[PDB]
């Protein structure tokens, strides 16, 4: 991911007023409801039923913290995406067997996360910015 | 294919997005603009900066067709019959395009209608834009 | 939205291949498990080496569903309701597997009928296949 | 692209007993008739409204031929794609706009025009190592 010293300067600022415990859960609940098939990866997890199910999982929660967790040392080392994103790569494409457009889908799920706690603060140039390091991201993993 | 449950969230968040849409589509417009630039190819006539009457008015178009599009939920294949020979035939659009705008149109949701996007509802929009989508890309 | 004319055509398509359908089915699958081992993980219980029969009772049932989707083309959703609740609710398949399927179905047709394969017949089989996973990804 | 020696030695002899003047356009054409917003980027070929007309076009034939000695060019080239096709995906990406999914596409439309020729001989495991050599090359190509 290259970007513009004031894409990173937007993009840092945003992610330091990230509730990391609170959106990543919930970036990871809103995906397994918009699209339904995730929850195979998940069924361990328990009951995903209905959305409100989901969003009252504490699994679901704690991945989303696990997975935020990630995705910040992808916003840390952004020149070095593939090399960080190796194990997990391994992870997600020999012992999950996880389809890579499902990353992508990941990625604009946070993005609607992150557009729908900030409002008028994820302004167009963020949320661009935001697209291409989250497209880095699920690159990066789909390796 | 939709259920009576997404069409109904579907329906009661358009009707509270009401007068808004047409301000909320050329947003939508400018950010898919922005995030992917290769949509831009698409209109080499138009005048692309922020702030722009055309992408204004066509945002404008653009939320004009959603809202006819859920007044017809139902019978989208011929209420969307003239803009499906538009974007399909004459214009000839990539439907990879039509999943970018609809993501836009739904980050565009997010940003403006916080609590009215709940996952329930989210889902349903993601669905008939989906659908919307897939009217406009297919030639019949 | 499947075409008047792309509806002829794959009718046409499947009345031709007619009693070979069960084979058919079965060697699209054997294709789908060879050339995308990730299909495999789908059928943890199946045997899935060649000439199995398995294999092959599942291809005959495959064929079968596409015979009748064909037979009700107008209203797949209606027809074809218990096979979505079963690959949406239940088994809950990537769409990126039915893409895969449907390639493989391509593949064998275009093997085995070379005449009947012409360009016009390929986009409605596609078209007609992309339309069938669509209904049985959809969950309503 | 890695491939088993018997893989290798079957894709081989497959290619061998190609007519590249007449499988390449067909490709081509067949990828203009089933996805239609391909047109986009050949309106300068030309008729291309009817299917008939879109494969009876001589300028399809030409690109046709073009895009087959490509992929004879990777094809010698399994294990260097990356380098082989660097000015093509510069030429697609930087120049054409074309997607990646596209590129996939035209693989699996040149995967059925293989299997419509071949007919019996064509194999599920020829099939299969075809199907890791296309997508090879669209992975080349995309990036
Ligand atoms: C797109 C960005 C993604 C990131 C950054 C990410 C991150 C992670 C991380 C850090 C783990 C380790 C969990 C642990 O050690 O306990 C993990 C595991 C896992 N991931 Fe992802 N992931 C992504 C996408 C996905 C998607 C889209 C799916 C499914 C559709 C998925 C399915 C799984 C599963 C099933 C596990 C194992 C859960 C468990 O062991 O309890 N991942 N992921
Ligand atoms: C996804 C939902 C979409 C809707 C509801 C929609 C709706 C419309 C409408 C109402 C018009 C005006 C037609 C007229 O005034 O006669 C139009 C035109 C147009 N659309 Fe779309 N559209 C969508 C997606 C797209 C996408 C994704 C693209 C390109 C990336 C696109 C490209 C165009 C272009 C180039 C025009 C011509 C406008 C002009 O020349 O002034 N459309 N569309
Ligand atoms: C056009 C596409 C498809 C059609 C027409 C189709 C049709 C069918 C039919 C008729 C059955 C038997 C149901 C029954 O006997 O009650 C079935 C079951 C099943 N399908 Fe599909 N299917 C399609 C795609 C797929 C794909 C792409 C996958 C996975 C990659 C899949 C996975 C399964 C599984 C696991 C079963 C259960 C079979 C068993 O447990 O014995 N299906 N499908
Ligand atoms: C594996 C996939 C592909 C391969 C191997 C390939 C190969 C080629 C080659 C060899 C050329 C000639 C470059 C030159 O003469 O300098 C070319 C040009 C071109 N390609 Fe592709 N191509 C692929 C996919 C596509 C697709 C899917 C499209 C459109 C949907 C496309 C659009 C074009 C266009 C418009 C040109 C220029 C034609 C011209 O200048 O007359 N390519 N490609």
């Amino acid at each position: 991911v290259h970007l513009t010293p004031e894409e990173k300067s937007a993009v840092t600022a945003l992610w330091g007023k990230v509730n990391v415990d609170e959106v990543g859960g919930e970036a990871l609940g809103r995906l397994l409801v918009v699209y339904p098939w995730t929850q195979r990866f998940f069924e361990s997890f328990g009951d995903l039923s209905t959305p409100d199910a989901v969003m009252g999982n504490p699994k679901v929660k704690a991945h989303g913290k696990k997975v935020l967790g990630a995705f910040s040392d992808g916003l840390a080392h952004l020149d070095n995406l593939k090399g960080t994103f190796a194990t997990l790569s391994e992870l997600h494409c020999d012992k999950l067997h996880v389809d890579p457009e499902n990353f992508r889908l990941l990625g604009n799920v946070l993005v609607c996360v992150l557009a729908h706690h900030f409002g008028k603060e994820f302004t167009p140039p963020v949320q661009a910015a935001y697209q291409k390091v989250v497209a880095g991201v699920a690159n990066a993993l789909a390796h | 294919v939709l259920s009576p449950a997404d069409k109904t969230n579907v329906k009661a968040a358009w009707g509270k997005v009401g007068a808004h849409a047409g301000e909320y589509g050329a947003e939508a417009l400018e950010r898919m603009f922005l995030s992917f630039p290769t949509t831009k190819t698409y209109f080499p006539h138009f005048d692309l900066s922020h702030g722009s009457a055309q992408v204004k008015g066509h945002g404008k178009k653009v939320a004009d067709a959603l809202t006819n599009a859920v007044a017809h939920v139902d019978d989208m294949p011929n209420a969307l019959s003239a803009l499906s020979d538009l974007h399909a035939h004459k214009l000839r659009v990539d439907p990879v395009n039509f999943k970018l705008l609809s993501h836009c149109l739904l980050v565009t949701l997010a940003a403006h209608l916080p609590a009215e996007f709940t996952p329930a509802v989210h889902a349903s929009l993601d669905k008939f834009l989906a659908s919307v989508s897939t009217v406009l890309t297919s030639k019949y």
